[PDB]
């Protein structure tokens, strides 16, 4: 899920 | 009766001195003290001062740092750009017109500026709701088999021009109408006069339902989601550090958007509602002042939430502004 957060600026 | 009543107006200052005078015409000194509406402009100043840079930074680095021009960025850079239509369309012409005492430009540049700055908070709002749609459906996954790629990013920034202009222009064509609001040195649409020949009533309740408690139930929803996808995946991945990290980070920003969301709309929703619900009433220049300092103001706090806590837009700003210096 960390990658998706990181491809929406999220973390 | 608390009003004096015109043609494209109303003054919410009593006539029965016979010192009212139209705010196209006139300065209105009588409906607030001359050091009040330099306060006025200056707050218009700071909101400029920092609205400004901090919008036209976002769009700048964007040009300059190819690894933020990605689909998922699209919408954050319409919302720059619609900071930037708050700034100019309202906050500029709201300072010379302050300091003026009066909305000097005439009816003809009430619609304008009205429109403008309307459509400006409207994009703005519907930005932060399709932000919130691309994100649940991108970590949250609804759809099988789903890519989120450029074409879904331009349709919704598309997305939102339109639903601006749903409730932007209608006001220009018959529905409800822009007037001078509050200390009359801006204008907006009139949600708080009885004005049936505009059939006011019905575009306030459209505004309200339309663009208000649908973008305020999509935003919970959306989010509500994406709390409960991180929370469940740290659950089932307690030997992860990391994702213990992001779930704490994803339920902070999570809060921070939807108290902002609220800080921005809900006074505007709050006293339409009650000069709905209480129509026959009292209100005062500066009281109507209140709802669009709190959504004006948005045009700085919002963009800090959404590019400057963004770690890749925060990053490439720093290196922008510090030449090259990490
Ligand atoms: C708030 O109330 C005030 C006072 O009631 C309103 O101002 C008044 O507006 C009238 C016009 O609607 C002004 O009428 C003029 O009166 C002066 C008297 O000193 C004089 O110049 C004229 O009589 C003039 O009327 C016109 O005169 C020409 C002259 O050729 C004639 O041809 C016309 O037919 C017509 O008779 C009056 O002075 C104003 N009074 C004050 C105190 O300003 C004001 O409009 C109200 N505010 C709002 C927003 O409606
Ligand atoms: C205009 O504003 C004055 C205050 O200066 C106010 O007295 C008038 O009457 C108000 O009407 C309301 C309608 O129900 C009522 O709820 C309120 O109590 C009453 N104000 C007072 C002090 O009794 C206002 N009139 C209008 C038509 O707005
Ligand atoms: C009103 C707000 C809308 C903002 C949209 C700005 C998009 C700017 C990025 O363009 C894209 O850059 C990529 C890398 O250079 C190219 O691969 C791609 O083909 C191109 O389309
Ligand atoms: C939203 C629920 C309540 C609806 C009734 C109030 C609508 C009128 C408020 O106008 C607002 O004025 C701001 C400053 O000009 C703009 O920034 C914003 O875009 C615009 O919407
Ligand atoms: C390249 O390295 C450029 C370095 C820039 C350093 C600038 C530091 C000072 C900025 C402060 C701006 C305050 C302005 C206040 C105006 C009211």
């Amino acid at each position: 899920v960390l990658e998706d957060l990181k491809s929406c600026g999220l973390f | 009766m608390n009003g004096t009543e015109g043609p494209n107006f109303y003054v919410p200052f009593s006539n029965k001195t016979g010192v009212v005078r139209s705010p196209f015409e006139a300065p209105q000194y009588y409906l607030a003290e001359p050091w009040q509406f330099s306060m006025l402009a200056a707050y218009m100043f700071l909101l400029i001062m920092l609205g400004f840079p901090i919008n036209f930074l976002t769009l700048y680095v964007t040009v300059q740092h190819k690894k933020l021009r990605t689909p998922l960025n699209y919408i954050l850079l319409n919302l720059a750009v619609a900071d930037l239509f708050m700034v100019f369309g309202g906050f500029t012409t709201t300072l010379y017109t302050s300091l003026h005492g009066y909305f000097v430009f005439g009816p003809t540049g009430c619609n304008l500026e009205g429109f403008f700055a309307t459509l400006g908070g409207e994009i703005a709002l519907w930005s932060l709701v399709v932000l919130a749609i691309e994100r649940y459906v991108v970590v949250c996954k609804p759809m099988s088999n789903f890519r989120f790629g450029e074409n879904h990013a331009i349709m919704g920034v598309a997305f939102t021009w339109v639903m601006a202009l749903a409730c932007a222009a209608p006001p220009l064509v018959g529905w409800s109408r822009y007037i001078p609001e509050g200390m009359q040195c801006s204008c907006g649409i009139d949600y708080y006069t009885p004005h049936e020949e505009t059939n006011n009533e019905s575009f306030v309740i459209y505004m309200f339902v339309v663009h208000f408690i649908i973008p305020l139930i999509v935003i919970f929803f959306c989010y509500g989601q994406l709390v409960f996808t991180v929370k469940e995946a740290a659950a089932q991945q307690q030997e992860s550090a990391t994702t213990q990290k992001a779930e704490k980070e994803v339920t902070r920003m999570v809060i921070i958007m939807v108290i902002a969301f609220l800080i921005c709309w809900l006074p505007y929703a709050g006293v339409a509602f009650y000069i709905f619900t209480h129509q026959g009433s009292d209100f005062g220049p500066i009281f109507m002042t209140i709802p669009a300092f709190f959504a004006k103001t948005s045009a700085v706090y919002n963009p800090v939430i959404y590019i400057m806590m963004n770690k890749q837009f925060r990053n490439c700003m720093v290196t922008t502004l510090c030449c090259g210096k990490n």
